[PDB]
């Protein structure tokens, strides 16, 4: 039901404030898979700083067991986006409403994404 | 540990040293910056994005990188990075014990086969430092 | 001294700061903006209530 999920680990900020009111791209470097990821997260309603691990998967649906377009429990970050770019150590453009997102792993890692899919985005801060 | 220069990633461009410099003894304890200059592109009205402090004493340096690993620098909304120089502000070796002042120094060569030394001259309040990492 | 109206006032024995008066707030970003330029961007938070009026 799941299709990627790992844990993340951030490495920097590209604006580096704490009251800037302004959408933060975030830098974090995956564990066990060696993957970069880019997202645009909102500090100041979801706070996130240097050196916290979170975790993050992603769904074609939010039902169990298909009814494609019950994990709000779980996950406390859901978004929803589609994917639009998949060609190039392959990379990932997931556009979640003008929010970028940048998942640049392995080329076996990411395979059983199609172009122009919708899809969700699950995170947890652990 | 050789150095006790360290580079701020960003700083605001706004700031001047003074305000840099009372944030790091607020932080820090008193009086424990050195020296602190802040590149710039133009003679003295265009600052750049980092900065360049150097600490009196490796613990303070030591200290103030175990708070800028724990985001806990926050000067004007801004997370102040701290990382590794290539070289100090001043050529001054990190030490309470290799700084000597006010001493004696004279110049000379053995006169005789006798343990016996001639003085050229004599210069009185000479200032000696001891640098290991530049070996002079 | 930041804040335009009474809205906080200093307690003498306990030497801290209190609440009161509470609605003359006026809804001005002053004692938020002193915070963050102090150094203290979450210290007080001040929000609407939707269901009180």
């Amino acid at each position: 039901i799941i299709m990627f999920e790992d844990i993340f680990v951030v490495d920097k900020l590209d604006p580096d404030g704490k009251k800037f009111d302004k959408v933060t791209r975030v830098e974090a470097r995956s564990h066990n898979l060696e993957m970069f990821m880019h997202l645009d997260v909102n500090t100041e309603v979801y706070p996130l700083a240097v050196g916290d691990k979170f975790t993050l998967a992603m769904a074609p649906t939010l039902n169990l067991d298909g009814t494609p377009d019950t994990l709000a429990d779980k996950y406390e970050y859901i978004m929803h986006g589609k994917l639009y770019k998949i060609s190039e150590k392959a990379e990932l453009y997931v556009s979640f409403g003008g929010l970028l997102m940048l998942l640049q792993g392995d080329p076996a890692h990411i395979s059983h994404f199609e172009l122009d899919q919708r899809l969700f985005l699950l995170m947890r801060k652990l | 540990t050789n150095r006790s220069t360290v580079k701020i990633s960003n700083v605001p461009q706004t700031i001047v040293a003074d305000e840099l410099l009372r944030f790091l003894e607020l932080h820090l304890g008193e009086d424990t910056v050195f020296a602190l200059e802040i590149p710039t592109t133009r003679d003295n009205w265009k600052p750049r994005d980092f900065a360049r402090v150097q600490f009196t004493t490796l613990e303070v340096k030591s200290r103030a990188q175990l708070l800028s690993s724990q985001s806990k620098l926050l000067f004007k909304t801004h997370n102040l990075r701290l990382s590794e120089a290539y070289d100090d502000i001043i050529p001054r070796p990190v030490d309470p014990r290799k700084r000597l002042d006010d001493i004696v120094l004279t110049v000379g060569f053995p006169e005789s086969d006798e343990k016996r030394f001639c003085a050229l001259e004599k210069w009185d309040g000479v200032r000696c430092w001891i640098l290991t990492e530049k070996r002079r | 001294e930041s804040s335009p109206t009474k809205v906080f006032g200093m307690d003498p024995v306990t030497r801290q700061v209190v609440v009161v008066d509470p609605e003359a707030y006026t809804y001005d970003e002053e004692v938020i903006k002193k915070a963050e330029a102090m150094g203290k961007p979450g210290l007080i938070e001040i929000s609407p209530k939707d269901d009180s009026f």
